[PDB]
RNA sequence: UAAGUGAUCUAGAAAG
């Protein structure tokens, strides 16, 4: 979350949303659903302000 | 009533060129933000009023003479222009009899197309302030600059650089200075006592802006060193061999004097000739307070939290704060 | 043990984090600590109050420098 | 328009007065 | 002084005035290929992307008829043709046959 | 097409 926080203080949400766009982000945002498992990634990325989820 | 600098709307704060202003203290801080259009009326009737055929008004220009040729303002003829008259209508503005504004007196920086740094002084710094959008690349944002951060995105938006003002220096200096004199009589240890005083004072207000400024670090070795001679004058010594730094920076427990070095660091002394044109990277490494069987001895900077560092610590724990103090509320406890 | 001190000591000395990283890429340390001397640096940002550009910096210039430094680095990451 | 809210809108042989003796005193007490 | 680059002198400074070379210097000599994936990146992103060529080829085609005409000069200059209504035959000739051949071409 | 060569001041006696 700390990271998450740095990362687009530094460098901006949408072009945050880019560059892991651009990465594979396997475990941070998974596509593939296995079965209600987003939901815990997305819920924990809505306790900070990210959007995409 | 409004919070320090903030508005009831933003039109309100649109509406006028005079988008922010400051006393610090016989020390106005008058900051406008003009469109070309106010720009140019400002021009017209500033060079009407005092002509001058060539730029000719470039020389005798307040600029801050700390920064390198281009991070200072630049001396575009419209820009500087600008400048003047904008200080002109200032004066304009005060009477004279009350007070005196004089042009000698006042620092008038200019950001523009063709300006892209933003200078000032306040409180004895230095602060060139270079948006990120200007920048030609973004390195590593480096120690003694400030992030700042946009309220509504929450982006680092801009840079803020920071160097020592020349006239803080000159006051530690005599600061120094003083320390030194009237201390024939005085004892070592009180000697070293009143040196960590002076030295602390001057990190604790400004920490992170040292790193910056070579003259600072310059007389931070000298004036070290000539304390370490008063010592060592004292003893009739002055002799490097016979006072290695157990004598100097052991503390008084130990029977030593408690300096706190801000000395064995190494001065940042970049090509000199080049420095002075444009900020360069730190390439060449001179050699500060030195000595003969080098135990690296700690400075004091880093163990003191740097400023920007505990600001953003600050605004955290203070909403912490706020926070625990609105869940005591509900709770009806005393946090 | 002593090695981590002089660690230390080096990166304290510094005033700013490019000074510190001078020093210790001065040291001539092999491929075989660069690891430890990641994580030795770690645990000092770790102690102080809050993350200093400082340590950013001086991550940033070994970094750049040797390839091994960035191994060093990621994997003091995963071990992280 | 923004300019008019104003309040105010549009040699000597004596070295105790002399204008670099005056300024000097200015430069060097405050 | 070294390479612009010392100190003006070791007196004064009150110290030894030793002058290392850093070792983020490396990293200030090649930051552009250490970081050009950052560069790179952004090229990356913006990497996709008539009179004046009509002027060129008239000029061709007035140019061919000329050197048609140099070529009947050549001829003529060199291989009997001492007199003027030579040369100015000739060229008529090629304007007529070149002009001809043109107007072919146009038509097409 | 991806490292580390190098610049190293002083310096103690008298009288106050």
């Amino acid at each position: 979350k700390f990271l998450f926080q740095e990362l687009v203080n530094e460098l901006g949400l949408d072009e945050l949303q880019l560059r892991l766009n651009s990465s594979k982000l396997d475990g941070m945002f998974p596509l593939e659903g296995d079965a209600e498992h987003i939901r815990y990634s997305i819920n924990f990325f809505t306790a900070i302000g990210l959007g995409l989820l | 009533p409004n919070e320090f600098m903030q508005f009831k709307s933003k039109e309100v704060e649109k509406a006028h060129p005079i988008r922010l202003y400051t006393r610090y203290l016989d020390r106005i801080y008058m900051l406008f933000h003009f469109e070309e259009d106010e720009g140019e009326e400002l021009t017209d009737e500033y060079l009407a009023e005092n002509p001058d055929p060539n730029f000719e008004n470039s020389i005798g220009y307040n600029n801050r003479k700390c920064w390198p040729k281009d991070s200072r303002m630049r001396l575009i003829r419209q820009d500087v222009n600008l400048g003047r008259a904008v200080f002109w209508e200032i004066q304009s503005r005060v009477p004279t009899s009350l007070t005196s504004i004089k042009w000698e007196n006042a620092f008038v920086s200019v950001y523009s197309k063709n300006n892209p740094n933003l200078l000032f002084s306040m409180c004895g710094f230095e602060v060139r302030i270079l948006p990120r959008q200007r920048m030609e690349e973004v390195v590593s944002n480096d120690e003694g600059v400030w992030d700042l951060v946009d309220e509504r995105t929450k982006q680092r938006t801009a840079k803020a650089y920071l160097k020592v003002s020349e006239e803080e220096i000159k006051k530690f200096d005599s600061r120094i200075r003083g320390i030194l004199m009237a201390s024939g009589s005085t004892t070592f240890t009180k000697v070293a006592a009143k040196w960590n005083t002076s030295l602390i004072s001057l990190f604790t207000y400004f920490r992170e802006a040292i790193v910056a400024t070579e003259p600072l670090l310059d007389i931070l070795v000298k004036g070290e060193t000539r304390i370490q001679n008063r010592v060592k004058l004292g003893l009739n010594s002055k002799m490097p061999t016979r006072f290695p730094p157990a004598v100097f920076y052991t503390p008084k427990e130990l029977g030593g004097l408690g300096m706190i070095s801000a000395s064995h660091i190494l001065i940042p002394a970049s090509d000199l000739s080049w420095s002075k044109q444009t900020d360069t990277g730190i390439t060449h490494f001179r050699a500060g307070m030195t000595h003969e069987d080098e135990k690296l001895i700690p400075t004091i900077f880093r163990y003191i939290t740097t400023w920007e560092n505990e600001f953003l610590d600050s605004q955290r724990v203070w909403a912490e704060y706020a926070t625990k103090r609105q869940e005591a509320i509900q709770q009806n406890r005393r946090l | 043990v002593e090695f981590k001190k002089k660690i230390y000591l080096v990166l304290k000395s510094s005033l700013s984090g490019d000074e510190a990283a001078h020093k210790l890429l001065k040291l001539k340390i092999a491929n075989n600590l660069k690891k430890s001397v990641v994580d030795i640096i770690i645990k000092s940002s770790l102690q102080e109050s809050t993350f200093s550009k400082f340590y950013s910096i001086l991550s940033e210039r070994m970094i750049t420098f040797h390839r091994s430094w960035q191994t060093a680095y990621n994997e003091t990451f995963e071990q992280n | 328009s923004w300019r008019k809210g104003t309040a105010f809108g549009r040699y000597i042989n004596d070295m105790t007065k002399s204008e670099y003796h005056q300024e000097f005193l200015h430069k060097h007490v405050r | 002084s070294y390479n612009g680059i010392g100190l003006k002198s070791a007196k004064g400074s009150s110290t030894s005035g030793h002058v290392q070379r850093s070792l983020a210097s490396n990293n200030r000599r090649r930051p552009q290929g250490s970081q050009q994936q950052r560069q790179q990146r952004q090229n990356a992103i913006k990497k996709a992307s008539l009179a004046v060529q009509k002027q060129i080829e008239t000029h061709m085609e007035k140019r061919e008829i000329e050197v048609q005409v140099s070529e009947l000069r050549d001829r003529l200059e060199e291989e009997e043709t001492l007199s003027e209504e030579q040369i100015d035959k000739k060229c008529e000739a090629l304007r007529a046959k070149l002009t001809n051949e043109w107007q072919e071409q146009q038509r097409m």
